[PDB]
């Protein structure tokens, strides 16, 4: 079924197949009505125009609410397999098969097309009711099939005889490809084919003289191979319109990003473009780019991106130069270049000002924090602080925003969490973002919906209620990851959870091997901290604390200046507390534990309050004053069983007291 | 693209609280006449991208009557000093 | 901290720690290239065809960083 | 010999095959006349040296002594002189080349084979009056050669009618698609029409047809540079650096 591919603005052989089907359905002589699902799989990809920005926008409208079958490749083998499935589909399948056999000439093609325009297609409904004398079903222009057939009619009267010959030379090539196929052998003889073929072949007006030599014209052109064939220019094996190519490509990249498709056929066919249709179809370049990132090829990613943004900008009259840099900026942030991405972004701001268009500034601002969300360590380097944006976007407008406010509040929630604000405000801020996101369609805005889950899971986990987190985590998508953050980040993130479990099950060999990968990998900041946090926990289990103690303090000291992450500061502080008290000297930590207790009492996070209580209890029992420790733990035992993961520590301490 | 107003809730609250230049592309430029194609309507610009099929559709539609509208104006037969463009204008006044 | 690949006559130098990419050319064809502290040593292609002819006066090139001009060895 | 020329791609392969023509190559002395089958006294082996070593701009060897040898034998050969004139053009030596071509026009007035370089020179020269001489004269011969449609385009460009001169360049390319040099000229006239979008794809096609095009990369780098995309142009300029590192302008 493979062959050279070329974009054609004329009637592709695939197109006639629908025209074959619609003829049988409207004729109503055979009583064969093609099922509606068949048409909606065939015509709909040919419906024009979808558009798909390279990055900076993911499936904002491409996702169909109902799952649709993949678009069909223009090969008789694939087309027939759709009709073939039904028990009576053989009858429908043979109807198509017979018509393709009856159509043996360019004139016969014209007979089909003249028939539809004169009788089947009709300008408007008001003439339906007057045409009750028609033995065939009549079509309205505005209908689903009507608008399609109008386009097909237009594409036939649009060209000279030069295009009509290409239709027939290609169709016979297209028809004969199916002939040397195993399925055609299964349908070598079906008697019904002759019946349907003779239905339309009738009224030939000659059977004795012209038919003797009519065959001679057909056969001589055809490759009878008795002699050397008539030499003709190389002809393409498959012809598709631009719009049909758009559907197959968009489905392929979406399927790749996260009823069976034919990846090999699509990829092979897309590799035979004459390099001119590639100009007419710039999206072929980016299809390599998405493939390029998968194997982590740097230069091969770059040239493709530059390739895509040169043909797109010229084709579209609106200035998209202000969009090219951001995609390139995303690409650099994808390879952790970071600093180079920074320079890329600044000149995007200047370009936006010259265009003097307001709507693009919202797009450039929204990209800022999305970048800083991945790399919070770069907040100081931007010319605008994060808080300025939130204040700006909160009062941006009251209309023509839709998703901006949903984006606006989530950034405040993240900042509010990191700034360790009081839980009352954080709950309210997340409330705003939750209400606005769910109010509109959440399925269509798949990116933000996932981000909501991540924040909520994180938020409730910090409060210590895994029961709530357990419900939400089932909605978190794995391996989906997000844009502008690498491509193997999901693999790394999954691996880290493995290491933590391995640490719990005392699999020191596996975790040890993973830390070796740590020092030479390019990792995101959030990933970096986890491994940085992973190492200190591992060193505690081994027993060496001189190295860890010098290591933990460096981490927390740099966890307060470079990034003002209070949550990660807390987790590191308590590890140091564990290190001290484990070495029989936790008394040094008494100043440190107390200053956090009253500090978090004001905050009101119960999980924080309880964990320090256990540490306070543990230090008091290694002193020899376990008497009062028992008294304190007795009064607070009720409120400390609410948190699951501390129960194991809480239970274990109980037998110690006995 | 709900614009925050297609949302029933926030739209309700707002009521209570109240109380493009075109530039040619390469494919637009043709080989015969150096004037580039100018699209007739914004429908022919597909998200700003000039659809090549619609462009050539209008081009065919313009040229098709051009063969028919040939004999108008300048061409004059001999023995008739009066071209056919005014043969129908007098013909129009004849019945009217 | 840059990763460098040497082609027959062209060297690509990709910044890995920080920065983008750079590329440099060479006066003539290169047979092989050997790493040394702060630079690379490049030996000229000897013969190709089957006649075998080669140069001996100078076939080694020293470069420190891509932007600076090359240097000549001393024996 | 040409079809054997086009298959060659790099200078090292030129040396690869050049040796093969010397050590393990010999002609059928039966078919060829005497005193000719010798490789040292052959002609297109000499004509070989003149064409391939310079069209690809490879390292010259056995090139000089063959050159003057061909001047002595072929003093009146039009093709040789134009190539000899071309050599001066290729070395950015325009005064001497103009004298060389001027003999061709006087000796051979009707040759639409290498006059594309002549009009290319005259555009750099100015003297629109002299250029208008050629455009009227060249177009009078015929309007179907690839060159005659690029000769006139230069004359129309010099007079600041880009919207007409832009069309002729596309016409010139359509006749013969191998003349990739028209693509960069195509893009330049877009720049002076203040349509940067149309320009960028133009240079872009020029480098798809052959990546090793210094002119195409440079022209594309400039078009972004005219716009405030100083960095988005750094890549294109950077790519051009590899092609001609030995230039002050870049």
């Amino acid at each position: 079924k493979y062959g050279p591919l070329g974009i054609t603005n004329f009637i592709t052989p695939y197109d006639l197949c629908i025209l074959i089907l619609i003829h049988a359905h409207c004729s109503q002589d055979n009583g064969i009505s093609v099922p509606t699902a068949v048409f909606l799989r065939l015509i709909s990809p040919t419906r024009p125009s979808l558009e798909w920005n390279p990055l900076l926008k993911d499936n904002s409208n491409l996702r169909s609410s109902s799952i649709v079958p993949p678009p069909v490749l223009p090969i008789l083998d694939n087309i027939i397999r759709i009709l073939l499935d039904d028990k009576d589909g053989n009858k429908i399948a043979l109807t198509l098969m017979g018509y393709l056999e009856a159509i043996n000439g360019l004139d016969s093609i014209n007979r089909l097309m003249m028939d539809l325009e004169k009788n089947c297609l009709v300008n408007n409904y008001r003439s339906m009711k007057m045409r009750t004398t028609s033995t065939r079903r009549q079509m309205t222009r505005a209908s689903f099939l009507g608008t399609f057939l109008s386009t097909c009619i237009r594409k036939y009267q649009i060209g000279d005889f030069e295009m009509r010959e290409t239709i027939w030379i290609n169709l016979q090539n297209f028809k004969t490809v199916f002939k040397h196929t195993p399925l055609w052998l299964r349908f070598k003889d079906n008697v019904h084919i002759q019946k349907v073929k003779n239905c339309l072949l009738a009224n030939d007006e000659i059977s004795v003289e012209d038919q003797q030599m009519v065959e001679f014209f057909q056969h001589f052109n055809n490759g009878n191979d008795a002699d050397s064939k008539t030499m003709n220019e190389e002809n393409y094996g498959t012809l598709i319109s631009i719009q049909h190519l758009q559907s197959i490509v968009n489905r392929q990249i979406v399927n790749w990003l996260d009823y069976e498709e034919q990846s090999g056929l699509v990829f092979d066919l897309l590799d035979t473009l004459s390099l001119n249709d590639a100009t007419k179809f710039p999206l072929i370049f980016i299809l390599k780019y998405l493939e390029a990132i998968k194997e982590n090829s740097y230069q091969t990613a770059l040239d493709s991106l530059h390739n895509y943004f040169d043909y797109k900008s010229t084709g579209n009259s609106q200035n998209y130069f202000h969009i090219s840099l951001l995609s390139l900026a995303t690409f650099h942030s994808s390879f952790n270049e970071c600093d180079a991405a920074i320079n890329s972004f600044e000149e995007a701001t200047r370009i936006a000002r010259e265009n003097k268009d307001m709507e693009t500034l919202n797009l450039i601002m929204i990209w800022i924090i999305n970048f800083i969300e991945v790399h919070p360590e770069y907040a100081n380097r931007f010319y605008i602080t994060v808080e300025q944006i939130i204040k700006y976007l909160k009062n941006s407008s009251d209309v023509e925003d839709a998703n901006i406010f949903s984006n606006a509040y989530k950034f405040e929630t993240l900042l509010s969490m990191v700034k360790e604000s009081k839980t009352a405000e954080v709950s309210s801020s997340l409330l705003k973002f939750m209400a606005i996101t769910l109010q509109n369609v959440p399925s269509q805005n798949f990116d933000l919906f996932q981000s909501l889950v991540s924040y909520e899971v994180k938020f409730w986990k910090e409060l210590g209620y895994e029961s709530i987190s357990d419900v939400y985590e089932k909605f978190l998508s794995k391996t989906s990851s997000s844009s502008l953050r690498n491509y193997d980040s999901s693999i790394i993130n999954q691996d880290i959870k493995v290491a933590f479990k391995a640490l719990e099950e005392d699999d020191f060999l596996k975790v040890k091997q993973y830390l070796l990968k740590s020092e030479s990998l390019e990792l995101d900041y959030d990933q970096k901290i986890n491994l940085k946090y992973l190492r200190v926990k591992y060193l505690v289990k081994i027993g060496d604390y001189d190295l860890s103690m010098r290591l933990i303090n460096q981490y927390v000291k740099e966890c307060c200046e470079e990034v003002a992450d209070s949550n990660w500061r807390f987790k590191f502080e308590i590890e140091s507390i564990n290190v001290l008290l484990l070495s029989d000297v936790g008394i040094r930590s008494l100043p440190k534990i107390i200053k956090l207790i009253d500090e978090y009492k004001e905050i009101g996070n119960p999980l924080r309050c309880v964990i320090l209580l256990l540490k306070l209890c543990e230090v008091l029992i290694q002193v020899g004053k376990s008497m009062e420790a028992e008294c304190l733990i007795s009064c607070n035992l009720s409120t400390i069983l609410e948190f699951p993961f501390v129960r194991k520590k809480t239970d274990e301490l109980l037998e110690s007291l006995s | 693209a709900r614009a925050l107003r297609d949302i029933s809730l926030f739209n309700d609250i707002r009521k209570d609280q109240n109380s493009v230049k075109y530039i040619p592309s390469l494919s637009a430029y043709n080989v015969f006449n150096e004037f580039p194609y100018y699209p007739t309507s914004a429908s022919q610009l597909l998200d700003g991208k000039l659809d090549e099929f619609l462009m050539l559709s209008e081009q065919y539609k313009s040229r098709l009557p051009k063969i028919r509208k040939l004999g108008w104006n300048r061409f004059k037969p001999i023995g008739i000093n009066k071209t056919m463009y005014e043969l129908e204008m007098l013909r129009s006044r004849a019945r009217a | 901290d840059c990763f460098v690949v040497v082609l027959s006559d062209i060297a690509h130098v990709y910044m890995l720690k920080n920065g983008g990419s750079t590329t440099v050319c060479f006066p003539f064809q290169i047979g092989n290239a050997f790493w040394y502290a702060n630079g690379v040593i490049l030996e000229r292609e000897t013969s190709a065809s089957k006649p075998i002819e080669f140069d001996l006066k100078h076939k080694y090139i020293t470069l420190t960083d891509p932007m600076a001009p090359f240097g000549l060895i001393s024996i | 010999w040409l079809e054997l020329m086009d298959c060659l791609q790099k200078v090292d392969d030129a040396l690869l095959l050049n040796n093969y023509l010397y050590q393990n190559f010999q002609f059928k002395f039966s078919e060829n006349l005497g005193s000719q089958r010798t490789i040292e006294f052959n002609i297109m082996i000499k004509f070989f040296k003149l064409k391939v070593f310079e069209e690809l701009n490879g390292q010259l060897e056995d090139y000089f002594e063959d050159l003057e040898f061909l001047l002595q034998v072929f003093p009146n050969f039009t093709f040789l002189k134009a190539y000899n004139a071309t050599i001066s053009y290729n070395n950015l030596d325009y005064v001497t080349a103009e004298s060389r071509f001027d003999d061709i026009v006087k000796q051979d007035p009707y040759r639409l084979n290498d006059l594309e370089t002549y009009s290319n020179i005259l555009y750099v020269m100015q003297k629109n009056s002299k250029l208008a001489y050629l455009a009227q004269f060249v177009s009078q011969i015929d309007r179907f050669r690839p060159e005659t449609c690029c000769i006139i385009a230069n004359y129309y460009s010099a007079r600041q009618e880009h919207e007409k001169s832009i069309m002729y360049f596309r016409r010139a390319l359509t006749l013969d698609k191998k003349t990739t040099n028209a693509w960069t000229l195509m893009g330049h006239e877009f720049v002076e029409l203040s349509n940067s979008h149309a320009a960028i794809e133009c240079y872009r096609r020029a480098v798809d047809i052959c990546p090793r095009d210094f002119k195409a990369w440079f022209g594309l780098g400039q078009a972004y540079a005219l716009l405030d995309m100083h960095l988005y142009s750094l890549y294109y300029f950077q790519k051009a650096c590899t092609l001609k590192p030995w230039d002050r302008r870049i």
